[PDB]
């Protein structure tokens, strides 16, 4: 059981936007990135998908990249619809 | 006798002109290329007048062997990991074989115990945290 | 790879305003208008095939731009064990559309959206759209009183020349129009202002 | 390369079906792979499942 | 915890009609109106495009407001014990957008809607509030932007008034000089177009007012 | 049963847009074409799909099959949906 | 070209940001200064030669929490100042307060208050003293 | 028609592409220079008696990293230097270390760090080494 954390998030006044909009497609692609390979590798690893004690953590992991990857869906299709309203008039 | 004379240059072009006279490339980060210096500068003590410039300037740096890669103060980024079945001493050991030992920022922690803490440049950090978990997994 | 189907889908949903307002789709599609008012007519041709053929002009010298971004971003590099490299990768994609923007966007205007060279470090997106907008809507207007003012003098001489005889109570739009479009079919200038509009962005 | 020593455990209990052993090693290495066969089948689902949820949105 | 995501959708499903009323749209949609009717111009600028020409520089201005609520509402400790405390703790992520309602809306014209809405609520017999409220008791959110959103139609037609002003002295002198020969049968409006449209080219008008609005915001260094 | 790869993919010249969309609609049709024929020759035989290792290989030649289409079904739907409304302006 | 020898930093009108930098060098770490501690203001003729006294004294007239973790001097405001309550489940607080002495992360002004001997106990101060103090003491717990 | 009496090339306002293929035929090995280290500029009279000593000069004063890997010269800008930590299963880096070595890749400027019999290493350099190194490093625990 091997786990880290990093703690101060790094934060400034830039006058900038689209750089933090790249951060934050940047940050959610790699972190969507890294547990599609973790559930496959959990997955093809044929000693985790015997344990029971392992399995209750995979069925897990699976509803979490579901809600998420869902979850921005819904947000930014409202989202894009919102400015859709405005400017078809 | 060398030297540069900067007019109004931007800090990446300062500091790729000392990348003669110290060894290795230099490697400035982007929110840190938007400081201004201006002046007659003389390149004959470069370690000694990085760490000055470094200190007034506000500023962070790390030489790995490969390049010197340069950030400012606010990028510096820290964290918290625990070992379950390696202790910081042989961890410590093995920077100190590898030559990535930075004693500016070294790791705060008990000495044989699990839990420790790092702070430093987002090129330290990513290294160490990265070296550390890939130790486990193999023990 | 499944959140950059979100961003592929963003920016397809997004094309109508984007294209709306980021392109000389604008300029081409103002002088347009203004040349039937000029003319004294109404709704001949139409808004439709004046905005078809003002699309089509703008889809000549916008395409290229267009097509390096799927040359560039259909390389196999897209993996990057690093967010902020793949923050980089995308920056380093967009670079066809800022030096596009800069061009015709005014610098001092840009530094004002800025604080609210250019060499080091490209300014933002969002912080020239409006002024590239802004700054085509003024050279289209100043280009659209060049090529208002010849019919005026159309408009002035036939009615001077009926004051000079005695009928002042007869309106002369009946009359200018036949005249009007003379000299533009003479002129032959609807072939010859599209060909200095493409010339204008394009070279030879 | 678990098709491998799944079907190089059946040729033994067919050569010699009545050894005690062997049908219950037979029979602990079909049911890994009945456990490893729909793992596979229902994890690819869910991915196609969600991608196909994107386009219904969008649409 | 779960209907929290429902107050989030919810919220999310109202979000450009909050746009339409809520936010400084309203100044830069009517004034960019106005500057097209007042050349004389009917369909060009193609409003299509004006109202995202308008749009971003709202966005452009409104967005230090908006970011602050992420990063008081995406903490982790938004779920406290009591239901009061709860309560409250969606007024003070509430109060960045309200304070800014205060600042920019009329005072009177937001003092009208509490009495109007409490003899409404209770009956004749509540006593009127006056002027003095303001240095201690805050508003309901929703007295407040009905009459922002009328002080800023005001706040537009203002400033629509002073750059008509310009393009009619020029259409009363080209309508009498017209007149000073006999001209009388002529269509003024026709003569009168291109030197409007100098008076906007030569003067810039775009990019000096894009300046002033932003400047009556925010400011500069 | 014996395969064979060809690896010259050659390029011709655009002499134009319309040039260009020739040989990306040509090169898209001979692709659904065969993937549709391929899924059809791996049902008609059918010692193919009774063996437990191919059924996971024709689940994922059906889940590209249907997700390439579509993509290309939703792209040219929202492009010119993208041309009426420049067009209605 | 510049004035009288003595020593000292002239200050018209900056911003607490180009400020503790011209102190960054007698202290001999960088500073790093938040955002809601950069919007003010501070005009004067200063002279560090001792900066950890000049800290302290401004940190309480200007309004300002301040932790040296061993590489940086953070410093925030007195707004940003937040605190938590953890329970330990399988080690006591004087072995955790061992910890923090033997790697030199302790801090005098800002102790943990909590009874000495037991599992639950009471933070406060800067976010990277809490942040760091939260995740080390529940990390420790999946050890033991 | 071409007067000059020595042996050279001069360059008129270059662009790193047209300069570099000038030096591609003292060198014997093509060189492919990138998209981002394409976009600086170079004039002045040149002379190339040799090459892998004006090249390390010119890496150095423009900023600049390169890698020749026996068939061809990649030159890239610094600001592309992209680096990895990679872990091993089953081979040493002592036996990793003269896969290189006997192949031709061994990079003396650019070397590993790590400990002598461990897993891990580290290594940084152009991109070109990179994606070689950790592909090839990859792809000999799944043969053991």
């Amino acid at each position: 059981i091997g786990q880290a954390v990093n703690i101060r998030s790094m934060e400034t006044d830039i006058v900038s936007l689209d750089d933090r909009l790249l951060q934050a497609f940047s940050g959610s692609a790699i972190a969507t990135a890294v547990d599609k390979q973790t559930i496959t590798n959990r997955i093809e690893d044929p000693n985790l998908v015997t344990d029971p004690k392992e399995l209750a953590i995979s069925q897990e992991m699976i509803s979490d990249y579901n809600l998420y990857v869902s979850m921005v869906s819904t947000l930014t299709r409202k989202g894009v619809g919102a400015v859709e309203t405005l400017l078809r008039s | 006798g060398s030297g540069f004379v900067a007019k109004d240059d931007s800090l990446r072009t300062f500091f790729d002109a000392m990348a003669l006279q110290l060894k290795e490339p230099v490697i400035v980060s982007k929110m840190a290329a938007r400081k201004k210096i201006t002046g007659n500068f003389e390149f004959h003590d470069p370690n000694a007048l990085l760490e000055k410039l470094s200190l007034q300037l506000g500023l962070i740096w790390y030489f790995d062997g490969q390049a010197i890669y340069i950030y400012d103060a606010s990028e510096m980024r820290n964290a918290v990991v625990s070992l379950r079945n390696v202790s910081l001493n042989e961890f410590n050991n093995f920077l100190k074989r590898s030559g990535l030992y930075n004693k500016n920022y070294p790791l705060r922690g008990d000495n044989r115990k699990g839990t420790f803490y790092v702070s430093g440049p987002p090129v330290y950090v990513d290294m160490v945290v990265n070296a550390a978990t890939m130790m486990d997994k193999q023990n | 790879n499944d959140i950059s189907l979100i961003a592929l889908l963003a920016f397809s949903t997004l094309l109508p305003f984007i294209i709306a307002s980021g392109t000389c789709f604008v300029k081409f599609s103002i002088v347009f208008v203004m040349v039937r008012n000029a003319l004294g007519l109404q709704q001949i041709p139409s808004n439709m095939t004046l905005n078809g053929v003002a699309l089509l002009l703008s889809m000549f010298v916008m395409w290229p731009i267009m097509h390096d971004a799927y040359v560039y971003f259909e390389d196999e590099d897209v993996t990057f064990n690093d967010i902020s490299s793949l923050s980089k990768h995308v920056d380093e994609g967009l670079d066809g559309y800022r030096d596009y923007l800069i061009k015709y966007s005014d610098r001092e205007l840009v530094q004002f959206f800025e604080n609210a060279k250019d060499e080091i470090e490209k300014p933002s997106i969002f912080a020239l759209l409006p002024a590239y907008a802004l700054s085509e809507i003024k050279s289209a207007f100043k280009i659209g009183f060049y090529l208002y003012l010849p019919f005026v003098v159309v408009d002035l001489v036939v009615s001077s020349v009926l004051l000079a005889l005695g009928m002042m109570m007869m309106s002369p739009v009946t009359i200018s129009t036949p005249i009007k479009l003379v000299l533009f079919v003479a002129l032959d200038g609807w072939t010859l202002l599209s060909k200095g509009l493409i010339l204008q962005y394009m070279d030879i | 390369n678990l098709q491998t020593q799944v079907t190089e455990a059946l040729d033994k209990l067919a050569a010699k079906p009545s050894d005690p052993a062997l049908l219950a090693a037979y029979q602990s290495k079909l049911s890994e792979y009945n456990l490893y066969r729909n793992a596979q089948s229902n994890t690819v689902k869910v991915f196609k499942d969600i991608d196909a949820a994107i386009i219904q949105n969008f649409r």
